[PDB]
DNA sequence: GGAAATGTTGAATAC
DNA sequence: GTATTCAACATTTCCTTTTTTTTTTTTTT
């Protein structure tokens, strides 16, 4: 959950980060084993993606 | 002044400025008027009584004896005859008995013939007893 | 005399008129004992089938016969030639024998007893006290009653406890299956019908019920005492409420001709407990954990609660530091939040058991992650505490040696009990102070031969039977001391409650004129209930008495309320009273610690002011011994406030330790 | 494996 | 279609609410 602007809230109690694999061909959203409690600590990548990525899908409907 | 139910209007006067109208104060004056010229209860003898009911424990337990005579206590005519789990017994004797004293008040009134109770809940088919 | 019980002291029978009924004993004798599994599981039901019984009583053991109540002119008749019927006399049964049988027949006698042949109250009282409605698509209601029955007592010799146990019915119907049969166990099963004004259950051949549970092994329990707001509607409904209701039904049925007396305890010493004491024993009790490391663990499969940061959270909310980590460490004190224990297949793959192995010489303590939500979500605060002093205990018990204070048990003795691994011997440990420090071994079986020698008549309690009882065991002179529960239920003043209930709804029933308040408040200016009065009576019409719902702004705590009050009631409007302060003391046996040393008598209950609720009765213990007086140190073991959660305990607290070191030997052996 | 203390179901007994 | 004794797991409490307690609608697909 994310308003677009502050107040973000994961479901999810971990850092969920994403990662490219080469050896395989693949992007992985692994678990680091982080706790629920620490919501406040470094922002992970899973959240930044799925941001950048409604971004633009909203920008090409704008520019639409 | 609500904004889960109603429109946000600080945000709508943020916006939108003055092109958001209002009527002036002159202007509510004249439909103040204008409304109590239709609605003139003072000059025509017309009053409004107003209470304030809370629980009423033992009216409901006396109304429930006499309903059920031969059964044991009240809070058992509640559970079985009435059909409430022991967790709603406090909130049902709590709106059952505000209802039954504002009906009681309007039935012993000399001349008022229309009621209109206004609930959260429907008692219909499903709470029959 | 003391608080009251429900052991049994008096049950006076007039039985000359037991004129009202005719008695036969069926007696059984001259089959042999291989017949008798053939040919008494339905010697009750031939006999119910034979004509028009009210009850039957099966006899003692050793008389080998069954004791049948009819009508005074009907008269019992057996087709089977081997069986000896002849009538009793109502004085050749023993007199409980006899109550139980007329305690049964009530539910008839209060009737018209139905000229239909089959009338039964086989099974006795069953008083209904709540309803549950079926889920959807099934008629009925599971019935939850109370029953009220006649044993005799285990521990005590020749007396007979008035029982109050609760009985569920379900209907007959939520145990048939879809095709149209019924389950395994819900057919030949005994069949009840509910009273048509709905008071008790009764034994029905058409009956729809049937005494069990809807579902395996369930268990409801009707309250014991319950005074919410001094509602004698609700005061009915619990445990006490019934027995009143049962005292008035046995004078209503036989009138004074059969009466059941109870026994009160002689009152030495009952000390109380108030929240105060038990705040300052227990913020000086946690204090001792700081100078330890506390780890704490989550090992469930899957972790997901993320419940150990709430342990942390509750830890140091009562200022315990503590720290969470991945695994549990060597020599610290560790909780592991682990998973149900069957949920696990396999001993190795549960990290209880395997940690526990492994670190043989480390307290441990677990936790289900369950286990530390309210019904609401909240952090359940009192599981902390209680983790947090069970892990002290446990300290203690590595350390050798207290870390808080104790009060000084009997010197020179040693605390003996037995562990479940049945008339075999079983492993016996053993804990014994010298000094400052608390030894733990196990016992010999040498030493077992002179304390199975030593305690008597009493050794069946310690050397046989399932569960048996630990001991405390004084060397020198061959003395013991073995602390029984009798199962003897302590019960609250429920006669005098329950006029005083009954009084209150009397004069509830009234709405107060508004001339009595008005005139009240003419008369006393000084009280400062004055000003409320006057609010509510300015919120409240001018001509309408005022309903007592009104008055509930005003308490019963004030000087000058109590005096408002007592001047209503001498205006005739009893409203307010207090039952639960000690001056009545009605709430006796169910609260602080009785302690009778003559007797060997004692029990515990809650502190502080009564609940309004109460949901058990305190058992009174007795302590068997074989002193002239018992010393007067062993009442010194019970005068801990941790074994049981701020409460008084009623085992003394060297057998939490020791109970504790032998479940740390079932791993390191 | 929250604890103790109370309490009830089911099961075996079983006279 | 039995009655009585009894051993095994549930339940409530705990430095004291679990919290509030419902019916209702338009449109395209
Ligand atoms: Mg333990």
């Amino acid at each position: 959950f994310s308003d677009r602007s502050f107040t973000h809230v994961s479901s999810a109690t971990h850092k969920l980060s994403l990662k490219s694999d080469f050896l395989r061909r693949k992007n992985l959203i692994f678990s680091d084993e982080k706790v629920e409690g620490s919501l406040i600590e470094k922002h992970g990548l899973l959240t930044r993606f799925v941001n950048e990525a409604d971004v633009i899908y909203q920008w090409f409907l704008g520019t639409m | 002044d609500t904004v889960i139910h109603n429109f946000d209007f600080k945000y709508l006067n943020e916006r939108l400025g003055n092109k958001l109208l209002s009527l002036s104060r002159e202007q509510k004056q004249r439909v103040n008027n204008y409304y109590h010229s239709r609605r003139n209860y003072k000059d025509n003898g017309v009053v409004l009584t107003v209470k304030y009911l809370n629980s009423r424990d033992a009216f409901l337990d006396a109304l429930l004896e006499e309903y059920k005579p031969e059964a044991r206590s009240s809070h058992f005519i509640l559970n079985h005859y009435l059909g409430i789990a022991e967790s709603e017994q406090a909130f049902v004797r709590s709106w059952l008995s505000k209802l039954l004293a504002s009906i009681k008040a309007f039935i012993s009134s000399p001349d008022n013939r229309y009621m209109l109770s206004l609930l959260n809940r429907t008692l219909d088919t499903t709470r029959q007893n | 005399q003391g608080p009251l019980s429900t052991l049994i002291e008096q049950i006076s029978i007039d039985t000359d008129w037991v004129r009202s009924f005719a008695i036969y004993c069926v007696s059984y004798k001259g089959i042999d004992f291989s017949e008798r599994p053939k040919r008494l599981v339905t010697l009750a039901s031939e006999t119910y089938k034979s004509g028009s019984v009210y009850c039957l009583v099966k006899g003692a053991n050793k008389e080998a016969c069954y004791w049948v109540l009819l009508p005074k002119d009907s008269k019992l008749d057996l087709k089977d030639t081997s069986l000896a019927i002849k009538p009793s006399s109502a004085a050749e049964l023993p007199t409980w024998q006899l109550a139980r049988l007329l305690i049964k027949a009530i539910p008839k006698v209060l009737s018209g007893t139905m000229p239909e042949i089959k009338r039964f109250e086989s099974e006795g009282l069953y008083y209904l006290v709540k309803s549950k409605k079926l889920p959807k698509d099934h008629s009925g209601y599971e019935l939850t009653t109370v029953e009220i029955d006649l044993a005799p007592c285990a521990a005590l010799g020749f007396k007979q406890t008035l029982s109050m146990g609760t009985k569920t019915f379900s209907p007959l119907s939520w145990f048939t299956l879809e095709n149209g049969e019924v389950q395994k166990k819900a057919r030949f099963a005994t069949r009840y019908q509910l009273d048509d004004v709905g008071k008790l259950v009764s034994k029905s051949i058409k009956g729809d019920y049937i005494k069990k549970p809807l579902y395996s092994n369930a268990k409801n329990r009707i309250q014991a005492i319950d005074i919410t707001k001094e509602s004698y509607s609700g005061f009915q409904l619990s445990k006490v409420g019934i027995l009143e209701q049962f005292m008035q039904d046995l004078k209503q049925a036989y009138g004074d001709s059969v009466s059941v007396k109870l026994q009160r305890i002689p009152g030495e010493k009952h000390r109380f407990v108030s929240d105060t004491i038990v705040k300052n024993h227990y913020v000086g009790l946690f204090d001792a954990l700081k100078e330890h490391r506390l780890v704490i663990c989550d090992l469930t499969e899957n972790q997901d609660t993320d419940a150990a940061l709430t342990l942390l959270h509750g830890i140091e909310h009562l200022d315990i530091n503590a720290e969470i980590a991945e695994v549990p460490i060597r020599g610290a004190l560790n909780i592991l939040i682990v998973g149900n224990k069957d949920t696990y297949k396999s001993d190795e793959e549960d990290p209880y058991q395997v940690y526990r192995k492994k670190y043989q010489d480390t307290v441990f303590q677990s936790c289900y992650p369950e286990r530390l939500w309210n019904r609401q979500g909240q952090p359940n605060r009192h599981v902390v505490e209680v983790l947090l002093k069970e892990l002290l205990i446990k300290l203690e018990v590595h350390t050798r040696k207290h870390l808080i204070e104790y009060p000084s048990g009997p010197e020179r003795c040693v605390y003996y009990m037995p562990q479940r691994p049945r008339d075999e011997p079983w492993p016996v440990y053993a804990s014994k102070l010298v000094g400052d420090e608390w030894q733990y071994t196990q016992a010999t079986q040498e030493e077992l031969e002179d304390i199975e020698l030593d305690l008597g008549n009493d050794k069946r309690h310690v050397f046989h039977g399932f569960e048996r009882s630990p001991v405390i065991y004084w060397p020198e002179t061959g003395d013991y001391a073995i602390f029984i529960d009798t199962g003897i239920q302590m019960l609250p003043e429920f006669e005098a409650v329950a006029e005083r209930l009954r009084e209150l709804k009397e004069g509830r029933s009234q709405d107060v004129p508004i001339a009595l308040l008005a005139q009240f408040i003419e008369e006393n200016p000084e009280s400062k209930v004055i000003n409320k009065l006057r609010a509510i009576l300015s919120e409240w019409d001018d001509v309408a008495p005022l309903p007592f719902d009104e008055f509930s702004t005003i308490a019963y705590k004030s000087s000058d309320e109590k005096q408002f009050y007592d001047w209503l009631r001498e205006q005739g409007f009893f409203l307010k009273t207090s039952i639960r302060g000690q001056s009545e003391g009605f709430f006796n046996a169910s609260l602080g610690f009785f302690y009778n040393r003559e007797q060997g008598m004692y029990f515990a209950g809650g502190k502080g002011s009564p609940q309004s609720k109460i949901e058990t009765f305190s058992h009174l213990y007795l302590i068997k011994h074989s002193f002239d007086a018992l010393p007067e140190e062993v009442e010194n073991l019970f005068d801990v406030y941790h074994l049981r959660h701020r409460l008084p305990t009623v085992t003394p607290y060297p057998f939490k330790h020791l109970r504790e070191y032998v479940e740390m030997q079932r791993f390191r052996s």
